[PDB]
């Protein structure tokens, strides 16, 4: 696995293969 | 935020396994 800086689209697609499409929530802060 | 430590920095599953809720 690459360690890489992403922002972002870039971050989701690190999250996306790492969660593996089961769920996982993004947002940059919770309230 | 994960974001302000992987958009500045360097990132793997080891950081984003946290985001997941399944």
């Amino acid at each position: 696995f690459v360690k890489q800086h992403l922002c972002g689209s870039h971050l989701v697609e690190a999250l996306y293969l790492v969660c593996g499409e089961r769920g996982f929530f993004y947002t940059p802060k919770t309230r | 935020g994960i974001v302000e430590q992987c958009c500045t920095s360097i990132c793997s599953l080891y950081q984003l396994e946290n985001y997941c809720n399944s």
